[PDB]
């Protein structure tokens, strides 16, 4: 268990990485209403703008 | 194979999006032509949306901004 | 683009936090370096040429692959010149 | 407007390199730096012209100009190092032995 | 992610279209090809808007028919194609459920 | 990658083939082409030996001259054979062989 | 052969790099045409 | 507006390069103007060219200049001249070049006066968007290989010149050798 | 808006991770050396980084008055900026990126290239010439091993068609690239060890030895900022190693029991193993002389990296194995 | 102008350039292709279109005044 | 070797030979087994052999250089004009290599990298002569520029060599920047880089007008860069200082080889592509300045190398009158003048290297040479009279045919200025001849004999110069054919 006590500070680094990643993810999700897309391009941007305009016109 | 699937799905959707964009651009260009006519009717020797090019070959209007599609 | 605005805001926030960290206590010759730099320039140009080649291997054919290999062979002879002359030693 | 602004900036950088060469009489490293500024202005002009004209030749030749400028900077700093070692100083009045 | 207007009308959108891509390309490959041919012949939008109108009619009719055929499966598919930005690999169960109802 | 073999100037002799393969061109080597290769290689080896005496590396100098001469003579022989086989040169013998 | 073994002993890393580069050039020079002919 | 700020910073950094008393400060402001040019490239849309400007100009050439300048240890009054005397000639030449820029702009490139709603989006080339890096690689390695192989010769010439100019091996200095017997096999020995 | 919130949520946990990383380095090195690290400042020494930071803050600063005050002060600021903006792009899972740049690899390479300027200016702005010489040595070493690192990046870019880390990982989905390229991963690990001046190739930290370093003149917060930049770079390059040769946020064998783990946990675990390897190598090996490490970088890793680039390109081009 | 576009597709008016080049190759007199050269330059710089838009804007502004 | 590369066998062979020579020289000069031998002579002999072999390849493969016309059209186009230009360039390079052998052994200059750079620069000039685009042009120009930087600064400890290298460095970088700005302006205002596209866009419309102001500026800046490359008086200030400071083989190569390549490049970029009266006016002004100031400055010089540099500047001014007429006879006269000037410069620099054994520096040093070395005195006097333009010798042929092209040119002002300059600039050649023959100095500088490598070349060049008036039909016909083949 001594090895566990020595690795315990490393677990804090892993937790910090998880916290930064997940906090970023959920703030972006709340800001936009959908998880961030990593494969987006000009086509995806145009489609998302068209979707926004169509939905705001329908509503 | 996955990327080809995505691109094939994109291609089948393209004609309807192009039709919608074409209709939108036609409406906007007709509005612009009407605006130009109503603001330029006073001067003589002015045409309505005359093309500065020759031999047809319609081209989209110049935007004046470098790479407007990326933004 | 549209993705480098977060990078700019990140840079600004990094400046802010670095300045805050600095201000917290206030509240209370040799030719070897030149040769190394020249080699750095040459191999930065090498890697800069590798990047598009590596990305576009699928489009460029054996023609492109062998053109890159010839480029390397032309520049690897320079590396052999470096090795034998003694530029890599210190 | 964007093309006008980019071309004006590139021309201003070219003129600024010219001014650096003009003002730096007893300074030679800054003369080389002004030459490098001229090179940067040329690269920026080529890139913006490629973007405006929708042609890839500007990008190709800008990359090649970058490579050439890096090589010529390497050679030039070699000349600077050997000169400074030979005469012990970078002052211009020590580099006027030929007339 | 709604995929439906107030009075049952199908919103074109992009998630709905991307979900119905295969159905569109199978039903009316024909006038899609015709519209692409007209666009190649003349890039001016005004010269042939009729082909685009026919393509739009096909797409709208297919969307209405698919929505009225299966609703829960199509609604789930469009919702999961809106949550993930038209990423087919992240929506497999919903896509498979959609496939079973409206066969290609 | 698309490649076009068309030359600006039209051949003045009948063309056996426009783009002969490397193996076919090598196999077309007549006794004259072999004499070309042998003469060039021998000239290069002799020059290397005669020039490497003063530095003191006669074997290495002959080896370097031999590689240079082999490359040059093979290039010259291949050039002559290809020019004959594409009709750029007086290829009477292989035109007769083709006929 | 003896000189080659001595060189490999004295400078193993450059010999390994040369062998790796030779393999990398040898695959498309020979095996690629072989596979093209086989197809 | 961001474009105006960027090239205002670039112009100020270039002026500091021109009129900087310390060559180290000149190198640093050269780095700054390179960074501003990279930002301009981001605005243009050439991400690859901006990154390679950073890597080469900011990294390689600028560390070279910094190394040589710091290693020189140039003192003031060794490189020092009054700038007031050359102000008239600098102004005249700059004004001539600016007037020529004026004439060039007045004829070919006419600025547009106020647009967004009139943008016609093709949607045809966006199905597979080729990046700048991808397009440049495809072209440069398929159909312009000669203009790519020639700079290899230029780099080889640069390396050969750098060596033949700034090489000085130590005439009499011992060099450590690791291939000794005690390092290789090391048979144990004793006094007996 | 939400972008500053995301940036703060990336930056502050990074600083906490750096503090606990130096604490973990102490603990692991002590446990290696048959002793126990910080255990008296809080339970198991968890409050030791807090105590150290508070002491550094409360320590009264000193002004060297080196006639280069601005450049002396701003160099650690520059390296801290560089480390943070490098961390601005590294992904943690599917969609946890600030800037999903299509050129993410070259962005990180450029940021690593800019990293030498902080140390160079720190060495020059200092009055002592020993610090200037040490800064020059460290800069040159980082230069050589960054050339090697760029060649390794080119190998990975040959393996994966794209240039963004997220799609790199999505390609890593199959084989993790470490199984095919374990020697390349080893060379990249040694190159990043020499890039951050950690483990062997440790010139600046050999202060008890004659080489001294570029941090001798620096005051409390300058030294603290340089240390934070170095350790943030260490974590950054561990993340680069796991994103390049271990698949990032990807489980092992794609079993459904392994998919219950979010994936950010997987990335964190891999980064932790790489940091443990960092401390392991530092504690277990001696250090190289400057000339030895420079010759090793310019004569051992550069030819091997070029050969591996050529070999991977030849393997991929010959067979249909190309993306 | 080469047809290699900035986004990997056909150039903006490489078609105009090729029309001008074919006219020059098959023409009896170089002034016959003056219109096509004007078209190519106008595409390159948008000078005539920008001037037309500028004069329209001038008339609109002076009508407001 | 796939069949497209028939178009590039000379360049490929010279590149591979340069690589082989570099590897051999390094591996057997860094060798402790021997006594670190000076490999400059061996590498130079092998490089001369390689130059001869690639000359044979290029000469025999006359129709094969046109293979893959469209494939190579992007980079370069080869025809009879480029064929003859490259033949002359290879001959000049071979002569320069052969005549600089004795400099190596006696002056201890034992860096084979000099020969490696000779070969690499020769390949660069080959690429330049073949070049048919705004990109290959710049790449070849920069390749020879870096080679010449290293060449001028070759003597590391020499203060003169270092200063000349630094000056040539800075001024060449400035000219490269100006030429690059010109290329950028042309690309931005034209959309084209290939010479054919530039010709198609530019023909039918003058460059002096409101339209194509950017095109005009780009063309003017490219002309400025090219004029710097040929040392015209508005941009000549580098030529004398670097010609003096750089080692004598380096300055001989600089004076002989780059002239033909740069002038062929100028013909292919300006006479074909941007042919318009404004360019000929620019080169007319440059030629007037070149002749006038070359004569005036060479009258005041007292050093052999500086006098040779100013004579080169004046003869470049004459080549510039030939260009600035820009007709069929004008281009033929340009080529005749280039050939004759290259031959005369090879002669003069061979004699200078012969006198380099005793370290000749001033004009007075060769005084009383008519007694110690009679035949050498007559040979050098013949060379000086050829530079003057005295009829029986080769220089007068180029001279009067340039003046005839100028009289059919309509440029009476240009011809009168040229002839007045020819009369004015005879004085320093006559002063040289006086120093050899007429003076009786108190003390004499005895000169050691020659090497056979320089002696054979000098004998052949002097025989060609003296006996050219008996048979100029081959050169005249070749130059006429080249001028005609520039377009059709
Ligand atoms: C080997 O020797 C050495 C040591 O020994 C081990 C050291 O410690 C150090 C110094 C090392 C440090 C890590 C000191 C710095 C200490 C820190 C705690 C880093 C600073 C971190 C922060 C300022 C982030 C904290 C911010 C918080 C908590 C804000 C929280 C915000 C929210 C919760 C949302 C809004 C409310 C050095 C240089 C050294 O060399
Ligand atoms: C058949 C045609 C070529 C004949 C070449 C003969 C030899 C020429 C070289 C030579 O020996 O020079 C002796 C001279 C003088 O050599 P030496 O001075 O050592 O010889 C006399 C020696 N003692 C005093 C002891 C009696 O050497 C040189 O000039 C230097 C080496 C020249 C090498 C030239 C190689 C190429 C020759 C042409 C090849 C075609
Ligand atoms: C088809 C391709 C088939 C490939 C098959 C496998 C071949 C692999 C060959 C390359 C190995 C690359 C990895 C090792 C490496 O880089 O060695 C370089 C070198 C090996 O050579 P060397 O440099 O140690 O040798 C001494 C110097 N000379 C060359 C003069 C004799 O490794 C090092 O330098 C080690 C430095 C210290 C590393 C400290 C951290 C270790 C971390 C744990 C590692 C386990």
């Amino acid at each position: 268990l001594r090895w566990m006590e020595a690795v315990l500070p490393l677990g804090i680094i892993a937790g910090m990485l998880c916290v930064m990643g997940n906090a970023q993810y959920y703030i972006h999700k709340a800001a936009h209403g959908r998880p961030k897309h990593i494969g987006n391009d000009l086509w995806d941007v145009a489609m998302e703008r068209r979707d926004k305009k169509l939905h705001e016109q329908a509503a | 194979a996955l990327k080809e699937e995505k691109y094939a799905a994109r291609r089948s959707i393209l004609p309807v999006l192009q039709a919608e964009e074409d209709e939108r651009f036609v409406r906007e260009w007709h509005k612009y032509l009407a605006y130009e006519a109503e603001v330029m009717k006073d001067v003589p020797g002015w045409k309505v949306g005359e093309s500065v090019y020759n031999s047809g070959r319609w081209v989209p209007p110049a935007s004046g901004e470098l790479r407007p599609d990326i933004w | 683009m549209l993705e480098f605005a977060p990078i700019c805001i990140y840079l600004v926030i990094s400046l802010l936090v670095s300045l805050i960290l600095l201000g917290l206590p206030f509240l209370f010759f040799d030719i070897r370096f030149y040769l190394v730099s020249i080699l750095f320039i040459i191999f930065d140009l090498e890697v800069t040429f590798f990047f598009p080649w590596a990305v576009s291997l699928n489009k460029i054919d054996l023609f492109g692959f062998w053109s890159m290999m010839a480029f390397l062979l032309i520049l690897t002879i320079g590396f052999l010149y470096e090795w034998k002359r003694g530029a890599l030693d210190w | 407007m964007d093309l006008i602004k980019y071309f004006t900036f590139s021309m201003i950088i070219f003129i600024l390199g010219i001014w650096g060469i003009l003002l730096n009489r007893r300074n030679i490293l800054i003369m080389l730096m002004s030459i490098e500024l001229m090179l940067l202005a040329v690269n920026s002009n080529f890139l913006v012209f490629s973007v405006s004209l929708d042609d890839m030749m500007g990008q190709l030749f800008a990359l090649l100009v970058l490579t050439v400028a890096a090589a010529e900077s390497a050679i030039g700093l070699a000349i600077f190092v050997i000169t400074f070692r030979v005469r012990g100083t970078i002052a211009v009045e020590f580099i006027n032995s030929i007339q | 992610a709604s995929a439906v207007d107030a009075s049952g009308n199908p919103i074109p959108s992009s998630s709905v279209l991307m979900a119905s891509s295969k159905h569109i390309g199978i039903r009316c490959h024909s006038e899609n090809l015709d519209f692409l041919k007209c666009k190649k012949k003349d890039p001016n939008p005004e010269k042939c808007l009729d082909k685009g109108r026919d393509v739009t009619r096909c797409v709208l009719g297919l969307l209405k028919d698919l929505h009225q055929k299966c609703t829960k499966e199509m609604d789930d598919y469009v919702g999961c194609m809106y949550y993930h930005t038209n990423e087919f690999d992240l929506c497999r169960k919903e896509q498979q459920a959609f496939e079973k109802k409206c066969s290609l | 990658m698309n490649t076009d073999i068309t030359a600006s100037t039209k051949p003045e002799y009948p063309v056996v083939d426009r783009n002969p393969p490397f193996t076919k061109v090598v196999g077309n080597f007549s006794t004259l082409d072999y004499l070309r290769f042998v003469t060039i290689t021998g000239v290069s080896v002799t020059v290397g030996y005669l020039s490497g005496i003063k530095p003191g590396i006669r074997g290495p100098s002959m080896v370097t001259g031999g590689l240079i001469g082999v490359m040059g003579g093979f290039m010259y022989a291949y050039q002559n054979s290809a020019g004959r086989l594409m009709g750029f040169f007086p290829n009477d013998d292989e035109v007769a062989r083709h006929n | 052969m003896e000189k080659l073994k001595m060189f490999v002993v004295q400078e193993p890393v450059v010999a390994a790099s040369c062998l790796i580069a030779g393999f990398g050039l040898f695959l498309p020079a020979v095996v690629r045409p072989i596979l093209d002919s086989y197809q | 507006m961001i474009l105006s700020v960027l090239f205002s910073l670039a112009l100020v950094s270039g002026l500091m390069v021109v009129r900087a008393k310390n060559p180290v400060h000149s190198v640093l402001f050269f780095i700054l103007v390179f960074c501003d040019t990279s930002g301009l490239l981001l605005l243009l849309g050439l991400d690859f060219f901006a990154m390679i400007f950073l890597v080469v100009y900011i990294g390689a050439i600028a560390v070279l200049f910094l190394f040589v300048v710091m290693m020189f240890h140039i003192q003031i009054a060794e490189i020092h001249e009054e700038v007031l005397r050359y102000l008239p000639v600098s102004g005249i030449i700059g004004l001539i070049l600016w007037w020529e820029m004026f004439f060039i702009l007045d004829n070919e490139t006419i600025p547009l006066l106020p647009t967004t709603s009139l943008i016609y989006t093709v949607y045809a080339g966006k199905v597979r968007s080729w990046t700048n890096l991808e397009t440049l690689g495809n072209l440069l390695y398929t159909y312009y290989f000669v203009w790519f192989l020639v700079p290899s010769l230029i780099l080889l010439v640069a390396m050969i010149g750098a060596i033949v100019l700034t090489m000085h091996r130590t005439t009499k200095v011992k060099r450590q050798d690791v291939f000794r017997r005690n390092a290789i096999d090391f048979r144990r020995t004793i006094m007996r | 808006i939400a972008v500053p919130a995301e940036i703060l949520g990336i930056i502050l946990p990074l600083l906490l991770g750096v503090a606990f990383l130096v604490l973990a380095e102490r603990k692991v090195m002590a446990f290696v050396q048959r002793r126990k690290g910080p255990d008296v400042v809080g339970s198991f020494g968890l409050l030791q980084p807090l105590a150290d930071g508070l002491k550094l803050i409360l320590k009264e600063p000193i002004s060297p008055s080196s006639a280069n005050f601005f450049l002396f002060r701003m160099a650690p600021v520059a390296t801290f900026m560089l480390s943070l903006v490098a961390w601005a792009v590294v992904p943690f899972d599917y969609g946890m990126v600030l800037s999903d740049s299509n050129i993410g690899l070259l962005y990180l390479f450029a940021i690593s290239s800019l990293g030498v300027y902080g140390i160079i200016t720190a060495g020059w702005s200092s009055n002592s010439k020993y610090a200037f010489l040490g800064a020059l040595r460290s800069a040159a070493q980082m230069v050589s091993y960054e050339v090697s690192i760029g060649l390794i990046l080119i190998t990975v870019l040959i393996c994966v068609g794209s240039c963004n880390l997220s799609e790199i990982v999505m390609a890593q989905k199959q084989i993790w690239f470490g199984i095919p390229l374990f020697p390349v991963l080893v060379m990249f690990f040694i190159s990043c060890l020499a890039e951050t001046n950690r483990a062997p190739f440790d010139l600046p930290e050999a202060e008890a030895e004659s080489v001294a370093g570029y941090n001798v003149e620096y005051s409390s917060m300058g030294f603290a900022l340089f240390f934070l930049g170095e350790y943030a770079n260490m974590i950054l390059m561990s993340g680069l190693c796991t994103s390049l040769s271990l698949g990032g946020w990807l489980p092992i064998l794609d079993l459904p029991i392994f998919k219950r783990i979010p994936g950010s946990i997987w990335f964190s675990i891999k980064v932790i193993l790489f940091l443990f390897l960092y401390i392991w190598v530092r504690a277990a090996f001696p250090r190289y002389r400057y000339d030895q490490l420079m010759g090793l970088g310019w004569k051992v890793f550069l030819p091997l990296s070029l050969a591996w680039v050529v070999a991977v390109s030849g393997v991929s081009v010959t067979f249909p194995w190309l993306p | 102008a080469s047809g290699w576009g900035i986004t990997g597709n056909k150039g903006r008016c490489y078609d105009f350039w090729m029309d001008f080049s074919e006219c020059m190759s098959r023409c009896r007199e170089p002034k016959d292709c003056g219109l096509l050269r004007e078209d190519y330059l106008e595409c390159l710089h948008h000078s005539k279109e920008f001037q037309r838009r500028n004069r329209i804007y001038k008339e609109e502004q002076r009508k407001i005044r | 070797m796939f069949n497209l590369f028939l178009a590039v066998y000379p360049e490929i062979f010279i590149i591979n030979a340069t690589f082989i020579l570099l590897i051999h020289g390094v591996v057997f000069s860094t060798s402790k087994k021997y006594d670190y031998p000076p490999l400059v002579s061996n590498v130079g002999w092998l490089g001369l052999l390689s130059v001869l072999i690639t000359l044979l390849l290029l000469a025999a493969g006359a129709p094969l250089l046109t293979i893959a016309h469209l494939f190579r059209n992007n980079f370069f186009r080869r025809d009879n004009f480029t064929y003859f230009c490259q033949i002359l360039l290879l001959l000049s390079t071979a002569g320069t290599i052969s005549m600089c052998f004795d400099f190596f052994e006696q002056e201890r200059f034992d860096a084979f990298e000099f020969i490696v750079l000779i070969l690499l620069s020769t390949c660069s000039m080959l690429f330049m002569i073949s070049a048919y685009d705004l990109i290959a042009m710049y790449l070849a120009i920069e390749l020879q520029s870096l080679c010449f930087y290293v060449m001028a600064a070759s003597k590391r400890k020499s203060e003169f060599s270092t200063e000349a290298g630094l000056k040539y460095l800075i001024l060449g970088a400035f000219s490269s920047g100006i030429l690059l700005f010109g290329c950028s302006m042309i690309y931005g205002s034209t959309g084209a880089t290939h010479f054919d596209q530039l010709a198609k866009i530019l023909t039918g419309y003058e460059l002096a007008g409101a339209r194509s102001s950017g095109i005009f500026m780009g063309i003017l800046f490219i002309a400025v860069g090219s004029l710097f490359k040929i040392t015209a008086v508005p941009f000549h200030m580098w030529a004398p200082d670097i010609y003096e400071g750089s080692p004598t083989p380096v300055t001989a190569f600089l004076s002989i080889a780059p002239k033909i390549s740069i002038f062929a490049n100028i013909l292919r970029v300006f006479i074909y592509g941007s042919y318009g009266a404004t360019l000929q006016q620019i080169f007319c002004f440059c030629s007037i300045a070149s002749m006038i100031l070359g004569a005036l400055a060479a009258m005041a010089q007292t050093k052999v190398k500086r006098l040779l540099a100013y004579s080169s500047i004046g003869h470049v001014g004459y080549i510039c009158i030939g260009f600035s007429c820009g007709t069929i006879e004008g281009i033929q006269s340009l080529l005749i003048g280039i050939f004759i000037y290259a031959l005369m410069t090879i002669d003069a620099f061979a004699i200078v290297l012969a006198l380099r054994q005793t370290r000749v520096k001033y004009i007075a040093d060769l005084g009383a040479l008519a007694k110690t070395n009679p035949i050498l005195a007559i040979t050098f006097s013949i060379t000086m009279f050829s530079y003057v333009g005295i009829p029986p010798l080769a220089g007068f042929c180029s001279k009067f045919y340039l003046f005839f092209a100028a009289l059919g040119c309509g440029a009476y002002f240009l011809a009168s200025v040229g002839v007045v300059t020819s009369v004015i600039g005879c004085f320093y050649y006559i002063r040289l001849v006086k120093r050899m023959f007429f003076d009786t100095p108190r003390t004499w500088i005895l000169y050691e004999p020659m090497d056979r490598d320089k002696s054979l070349l000098l004998a052949m060049t002097s025989s060609f110069i003296t006996l050219f008036f008996l048979y100029p039909s081959p050169l005249f016909s070749v130059t006429h054919q080249m001028a005609l083949s520039l377009y059709l």
